């Protein structure tokens, strides 16, 4: 917006027109691929640090 | 990059490594309930919920909330990626190391060792110095009855933590080498998502005693929801430059006819970078709490403050935009053009080509990084608005998170299209 | 007590320094193991690297226990 260089951001957004972005289906899949993964490692370590807990909780 | 979730736990092969890999994570998870020798924890964990302490959050959700259990593995791997930063400063700075690296492969090994020992030294040296400032400046505020604040303590830590990283470090390469994944890269993935189920199981409990709004945390899952869908959306986004080549001998083709070029490479790595980064000075000014000024210093860098929001975004944005720009290599994609006799319709093979390349590319990478820095902002003020307060649900969190997530996943997919053919 | 101490910390510092010296000797092939995440289609067992793994997981293993011996010392 400031002097003297002309702003480029036209081209930032002329580029980004021409963009294929991925279709629903793709979109979808990704999601529940991630929802997959982050929720199953996350209740394979949250079973691990709750039995690590209770276990080392017997050494008092 | 989509599914491949099923088909990887059906075959024995990929079952293996999957299995190594929670078995890893298990001993990880295992060893970091063991406390260093001579740490009162009650006291750490009392003291991370004051204002002095919760700029600690930052270098707690990086630690694998090893923090505030000070295990052996008290400060994570984030020493030895610190240790990698400053190989990458001192490499580009002097270059002893980089005729080395210009050798070869052999020289690369040699980056690498001298990287490793960076971070098991960088064990050392942040262990003695938090043993030093911040265990006994007070002094003994956080030691253990019977533990004196002289050598014997501070050599007890030093020992500790230093085979603390080296053991640590090992771990990480085992993951690398028989596991899915980058192994430093699931460990913090692991560190990060391990605090994830009991927010939510204490949130839900705060819930029905009328403590928490029962909509707030609704918007909130949604808001995670829908910045799952988001990144996910991004990152498979790219611009197709199509080549047409080559009626005649030169041809034909017979192959690809489009160049794919994406916002995101993706990579973990530059998000990480930029975490130890804002790291470094608020690691570098907490351990000396008495003092007020430096307490000031570091609460300008905190993630959650207006300021260390800022920087982080800043830092966020520049390093995705960096090392987007960085992996793609126009020069050998061209090469690859000129001896296929590839022609992109418009101009001539050779350097106008990288030339308009970098063109669209320097266009093109700018909307990604400000996204991954608007994936950075948006959290932190959602849960300035919600109820909701949680850095472990922070924007560098979900990028981790995703990265690693979507990462893994495409490695595997990867593989699985090589064996196919 | 004095003796007995002193000799289990001694033992505390020679298993970490050797834990040390071992993860340093074990470079992993195809370095770095930092950037990339690794080949999955084939790999291999080198007698080295399997000695080395088997001793290193028994040194880990017992600097944790002996973590908890220094830590849990009246």
């Amino acid at each position: 917006m400031f002097a003297r260089l002309i702003r480029y951001f036209q081209e930032a957004r002329a580029e980004l027109a021409r963009v294929t972005w991925p279709t629903r289906e793709q979109v979808v899949e990704g999601t529940q691929a991630i929802l997959l993964f982050t929720l199953a490692f996350m209740v394979i370590l949250g079973l691990y640090d709750t039995v690590f807990r209770f276990l080392i909780g017997l050494l008092r | 990059m989509v599914k491949a979730f099923w088909s990887a736990l059906q075959i024995p092969e990929l079952r293996q490594r999957v299995l190594f890999t929670l078995l890893v994570l298990a001993a990880y998870r295992l060893g970091a309930f063991i406390p260093t020798p001579g740490v009162d924890l009650d006291k750490i964990q009392e003291f991370l919920r004051t204002a002095q302490g919760g700029v600690f959050g930052i270098i707690n959700l990086f630690s694998g909330g090893n923090f505030e259990r000070f295990s052996i593995f008290a400060l994570g791997i984030m020493p030895y990626i610190t240790a990698a930063i400053i190989m990458q400063i001192l490499v580009t700075v002097v270059p002893a190391l980089e005729k080395l690296s210009k050798e070869g492969e052999e020289g690369r090994r040699i980056i690498n060792q001298y990287t490793r020992i960076g971070g098991i030294a960088l064990g050392a040296f942040q262990g003695f110095f938090l043993a030093t400032a911040f265990l006994g400046a007070e002094g003994g505020r956080f030691l253990l009855p019977g533990w004196s604040p002289g050598p014997f303590f501070w050599f007890v830590v030093v020992v500790t933590q230093v085979a603390g990283i080296a053991l640590l470090l090992w771990m990480a390469e085992r993951i690398t080498e028989y596991g899915i994944g980058n192994g430093t890269s699931l460990i913090i993935f692991a560190g990060i998502v391990v605090e994830w189920l009991p927010q939510i199981l204490r949130t839900i409990g705060l819930i029905r005693t009328g403590e928490v709004n029962l909509v707030a945390f609704l918007f909130f899952l949604a808001f995670i929801v829908l910045a799952f869908a988001g990144m996910a959306a991004v990152q498979q986004a790219e611009r197709r430059i199509p080549v047409q080549y080559a009626r005649g001998a030169a041809g034909y083709g017979g192959q690809a006819t489009y160049i794919p070029i994406k916002l995101n490479a993706a990579g973990v790595i530059p998000i990480i970078f930029a975490a130890a980064i804002l790291q470094i000075p608020i690691f570098l000014a907490a351990p000396f709490q008495d003092n007020p000024v430096l307490q000031g210093i570091a609460n300008f860098f905190n993630p959650t403050r207006p300021s260390g929001l800022f920087i982080e975004v800043l830092l966020v944005i520049l390093f995705t935009y960096v090392y987007t720009a960085v992996q793609f290599d126009p020069k050998r994609i061209a090469e690859s053009l000129r001896e296929y006799g590839g022609f992109i319709p418009g101009i001539r093979p050779g350097e106008p080509t990288v030339k308009f390349l970098e063109h669209i590319v320097s266009r093109l990478t700018l909307w990604g990084a400000l996204f991954l820095g608007l994936v950075t902002l948006l959290p932190q003020i959602i849960q300035n608005l919600t109820g909701i307060h949680s850095i472990a649900f922070s924007g560098i969190g979900l990028l981790i998170v995703v990265g690693v997530a979507l990462d893994t996943l495409r490695q595997v997919e990867s593989q699985l299209m090589l064996r196919s053919y | 007590m004095d003796l007995l101490y002193t000799l289990v910390i001694l033992f505390y510092l020679g298993v970490a320094g050797l834990l040390v010296y071992l993860v340093l000797v074990q470079e992993p092939k195809q370095g770095a193991g930092d950037l990339m995440g690794g080949s999955a289609d084939l790999f291999s067992a080198r007698g080295v690297t399997g000695g080395l793994y088997r001793l290193t997981v028994i040194l880990g293993v017992v600097f944790a226990a002996l973590a908890l011996v220094i830590g849990l010392w009246p």
